[PDB]
RNA sequence: UAAACGAUGUCGACUUGGAGGUUGUGCCGGCGUGGCUUCCGGAGCUAACGCGUUAAGUCGACCGCCUGGGGAGUAC
RNA sequence: CCCGCAGAAGAAGCACCGGCUAACUCCGUGCCAGCAGCCGCGGUAAUACGGAGGGUGCAAGCGUUAAUCGGAAUUACUGGGCGUAAAGCGCACGCAGGCGGUUUGUUAAGUCAGAUGUGAAAUCCCCGGGCUCAACCUGGGAACUGCAUCUGAUACUGGCAAG
RNA sequence: UAGCUAGUAGGUGGGGUAACGGCUCACCUAGGCGACGAUCCCUAGCUGGUCUGAGAGGAUGACCAGCCACACUGGAACUGA
């Protein structure tokens, strides 16, 4: 129900940084990021169009740490919701509580944010929520519980987030360890490297 | 109003009874072509007024025999 | 034998356009005149006229834009072997609204947009695009 | 500047006195992503030469397609030989819902949202021709208004 | 066909008979082995394929393939069969389930156990 | 019952041409105007071959018929 | 449900990797043993059999079988064909049936418009609300494309009358 | 599977039922059903819905709710609203 294996294999297969490490070091100094894993990694056998769609889907899944059944349900919800299906899917993924905890800088990675959520360190609107997939809505306040404010993990994670592009759809107070989900991100707020139409097409087959 | 049906007499060989073919024009549920469909009713004809070929107006009543639950109203146009 | 004069008129238009005829002529009828009136006011034909007392003949002036016939497609929909009626909610759009459907309503023969605006359905005569 | 896609490589053969002579065919499409698309078909003894010939031909056979903000103007049908295709406008975020050779053509032409179906033969050379034919016989509101002597508002 | 013709005689669907009739729309059936045999395939293949003739609980007598290397089936053995034909063996349209009832699993098998009757090696 | 064949159901309308055959008819060997018919060919159509105003083109009305090869136009 | 306690401790498997189809190599075998959904693979230099290393896909499940719809526009109403691929009855007359040139009047059956009654609740869908989330539960709507009746319209189709 | 039907179809009168009714009986007429598929044969509980499908369709009727039928097999009435 969670991927527990080596992390940089996933990035190396996707051929890009999935941000599955804290980012204290460059991912180059920890692995051969330009080479796919395994004995025949250096090879680069032509990828079919199906392969391209599959790899895009897997890359987004692995960024956010979502298994296939949950991800498929996300696609179904995005298709049901009014508007652009791929943008809806990205918005749903960004709304996850573990992802929001990471985006506010409380967790060094999304897996650390997930553990913070799971281990009951996170409050949404003053109430403990330990569900990683909980959907945060606009104007919600996400805070570190008082018992967890002394954790060195969280201070280090806030330091790390200081050295990333700050999301504009959130408002974090690193002193009180509180953040506000102002609005759902638009597509411009998310990376232009994600090609979500490929995921939509994959699931529409 | 009174609910009525209009049709062609196709048999009058029963005492005080006739058989009336009612015609309906219905759209075919699959092909959409409007087709003609027939309903045959045993109708009570007191006075034995109707002949084969007349066009009669009928109305529904209580059962009068095993197969009769309609009675003559009038002959709209005779044969 | 001749059993659909409207399909005949549509076919005469289609074939005359394919042959680059400047005009086509057919025996007239009031229904054909109503359809031709819709065609003219929608810009698909230049003009029409009826001549003759006892055997009226309807002449349609065809139009061409840039070496191409203006009537790109013209298609019978309701026909004697299968009549097609639509309520106002289900009036067809032709070429996503860039064409027309010619509809016989109880207020007369008009385009599908005009029938929609008048809140009527009717018989779908033809599609013109 | 132009997107280039290779659709199919096929090995063909002719017979001679000594035996069989094998050669290769390449079917490619090129497009500018903004309504210009062309297809090329090349043959050569070797695959890279066939592909290069196909690319050269494709760059010289591009036609113009009047797209409406990444989708089609209206439903269209295209035909060539045994291949019959149907294409439809779709809302934003509908991807290219299309099969095979159609996908390549529509991608390089700049169609981002479309619902399509291929009928008859799905042979790639003929499917490409039918898809381009369908995109060619598609009208914009401006062209319809122009040919009918109307303004665009009274058209729509 | 015209619409009138279809009103008189509508479009007729095909029946699509089952290729595994002896199962009678059951996922598996139990049977007793009537003989354990070995047979030669159609061209262009050649080997000695292991098959059993089995009388199923519903009275059908059918031949079923014994997949994998090295069965223990020896007549009066009661087995479980599932659907699935062997292409190069005429008349063989069932597989016996390895590891069910009297059919043992394949002995030294890794890699797709559970299609044969093999427990996880573990220790 | 036949490869009973144009291997092409019947009826109607419409849509560039050329060269003949046959059989009427009007006017002055010429110019028209009908019926049937042979060959070529244009658009269009067709998988192609080809068809092409006698359509396999563009349409309408109605009917007959097809649904992988074999088993079989067989068995009952 | 909440709060304390101890410690990463008590918690990972299954199918696949010739093409379709994401994922490749070595040793073992030698048309054998075996694989196989289709195409096929195996006769010494096997990414196709078997084991391993590596990899891919799913994951507290994963595969297989059965079974339905889809893909199949492959029964084609939407939406197919019939010169040669399967397909025009050997030809015709003709009842039932289907279809019907043109004008006016009338009718208002088809058709169309509005309304009324009904179309159980649940379900589906939309908007909200409750279980930490979700599944689940749930408030209002939409929808139930139908049927009947009443009142209108009269272009088209039908009836009737005259041409 | 092309013919089926003599309480059979209709009428009159008596009886009968909570009630109309060949429901039943007597008499009279000779009808009634059927290629818009009667009769016969095989299969089957029906619906709301469910699965699939872009839709039109196709498949289906477990759970939940409505209707029906049955209660070892065949038959019968009694009591009772
Ligand atoms: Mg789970
Ligand atoms: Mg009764
Ligand atoms: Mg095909
Ligand atoms: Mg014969
Ligand atoms: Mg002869
Ligand atoms: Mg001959
Ligand atoms: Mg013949
Ligand atoms: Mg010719
Ligand atoms: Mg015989
Ligand atoms: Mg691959
Ligand atoms: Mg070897
Ligand atoms: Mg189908
Ligand atoms: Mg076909
Ligand atoms: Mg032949
Ligand atoms: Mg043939
Ligand atoms: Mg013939
Ligand atoms: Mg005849
Ligand atoms: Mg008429
Ligand atoms: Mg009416
Ligand atoms: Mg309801
Ligand atoms: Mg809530
Ligand atoms: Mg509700
Ligand atoms: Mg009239
Ligand atoms: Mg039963
Ligand atoms: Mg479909
Ligand atoms: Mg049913
Ligand atoms: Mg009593």
């Amino acid at each position: 129900a969670r991927y527990l294996g080596p992390k940089l294999k996933l990035s190396r297969r996707e051929g890009t940084d999935l941000f599955l490490k804290s980012g204290v070091r460059a991912i180059d100094t920890k692995c051969k990021i330009e080479q796919a894993p395994g004995q025949h990694g250096a090879r680069k056998p032509r990828l079919s169009d199906y392969g391209v769609q599959l790899r895009e889907k897997q890359k987004v899944r692995r960024i956010y740490g979502v298994l296939e059944r949950q991800f498929r349900n996300y696609y179904k919800e995005a298709a049901r919701l009014k508007g652009n299906t791929g943008e809806n899917l990205l918005a749903l993924l960004e709304g996850r509580l573990d992802n929001v905890v990471y985006r506010m800088g409380f967790g060094a990675t999304r897996a650390e944010a997930r553990q913070l959520v799971s281990h009951k360190a996170i409050m949404v609107n003053g109430r403990v929520v330990n569900i990683a997939s909980y959907q945060v809505s606009p104007n919600d306040v996400v805070s570190i519980r008082e018992k967890a404010k002394k954790q060195s993990r969280v201070k280090a994670a806030l330091e790390l987030a200081e050295q990333r592009e700050k999301p504009t759809w959130l408002e974090v107070d690193a002193g009180k360890m509180e953040g506000t989900f102002k609005r759902k991100p638009e597509r411009s707020d998310l990376s232009a490297d994600i090609n979500e139409h490929l995921i939509v097409e994959l699931y529409s087959k | 109003k009174i609910r009525t049906l209009q049709g062609r007499v196709v048999s009058d060989k029963m005492e005080k009874s006739i058989v009336v073919a009612i015609e309906r024009f219905v759209k075919h549920p699959i092909y959409g072509k409007f087709i003609k469909r027939t309903t045959k009713l045993h109708v009570h004809d007191e006075n034995n007024e109707c002949g084969i070929g007349d066009v009669v107006e009928i109305r529904e009543c209580r059962p009068l025999s095993k197969t009769k639950s309609w009675t003559l109203v009038r002959v709209v146009e005779k044969a | 034998s001749m059993q659909d004069p409207i399909a005949d008129m549509l076919t005469r238009i289609r074939n005359g356009q394919a042959a680059n005829k400047a005009a086509v002529t057919m025996p007239s009828s009031k229904l054909k005149v109503a359809i031709a009136n819709v065609l003219k006011e929608e810009g698909f034909i230049e003009d029409f006229k009826v001549e003759g007392d006892t055997k009226p003949e309807l002449e349609l002036t065809l139009k061409y834009f840039q070496g191409k016939a203006v009537v790109e497609s013209i298609q019978r929909v309701s026909r004697p072997g299968l009549r097609i009626y639509k309520r106002k909610d289900e009036l067809p759009k032709v070429m996503a609204g860039l064409g027309i459907a010619v509809v016989s309503t109880s207020k007369g023969v008009m385009t599908d947009r005009a029938a929609r605006q008048a809140g009527l359905g009717g018989e779908i005569i033809c599609y013109v695009a | 500047e132009l997107q280039e896609k290779l659709i199919a490589v096929n090995r063909v053969s002719k017979t001679v006195k000594g035996g069989r002579i094998f050669s290769f065919t390449a079917l490619t499409v090129v497009g500018d992503g903004n309504g210009r698309v062309g297809f090329g078909y090349g043959k050569a003894r070797e695959v890279p030469a066939a592909i290069q010939k196909a690319m050269e031909k494709a760059r010289r056979n591009m036609i113009n397609v009047a797209l409406n903000n990444g989708t089609l103007q209206h439903p269209v049908k295209g035909v060539h030989t045994g291949s019959r295709v149907f294409m439809q406008p779709a809302s934003e975020g509908t991807g290219i819902i299309a099969g095979g050779a159609m996908r390549a053509v529509l991608e390089v032409a700049g169609v981002h949202n479309v619902l399509a179906k291929a009928y008859g033969s799905t042979n790639p050379i003929n499917v490409v021709r039918a898809t381009i034919d369908g995109l060619e016989n598609m009208n914009s509101p401006e062209m319809v208004a122009a040919k009918r002597g109307k303004s665009v508002e009274e058209i729509l | 066909a015209t619409v009138n013709q279809l009103v008189r005689k509508p479009r007729a669907r095909k029946v699509a008979k089952s290729n595994v009739p002896a199962l009678e729309a059951c996922p598996q059936k139990r049977g007793v082995c009537t003989r354990v045999y070995t047979t030669t395939p159609k061209k262009p293949n050649s080997a000695l394929r292991k098959v059993c003739r089995v009388r199923l609980t519903n009275g059908f007598e059918v031949t079923s393939y014994i997949g994998g290397e090295g069965h223990n089936l020896q007549e009066h053995s009661v087995i479980l069969i599932r659907g699935g034909r062997v292409k190069d063996l005429p008349g063989v349209r069932y597989h016996t389930v390895r590891g069910a009832l009297d059919c043992s699993g394949v002995k030294d098998r890794k890699q797709a156990r559970s299609k044969y009757g093999v427990k996880r090696p573990k220790a």
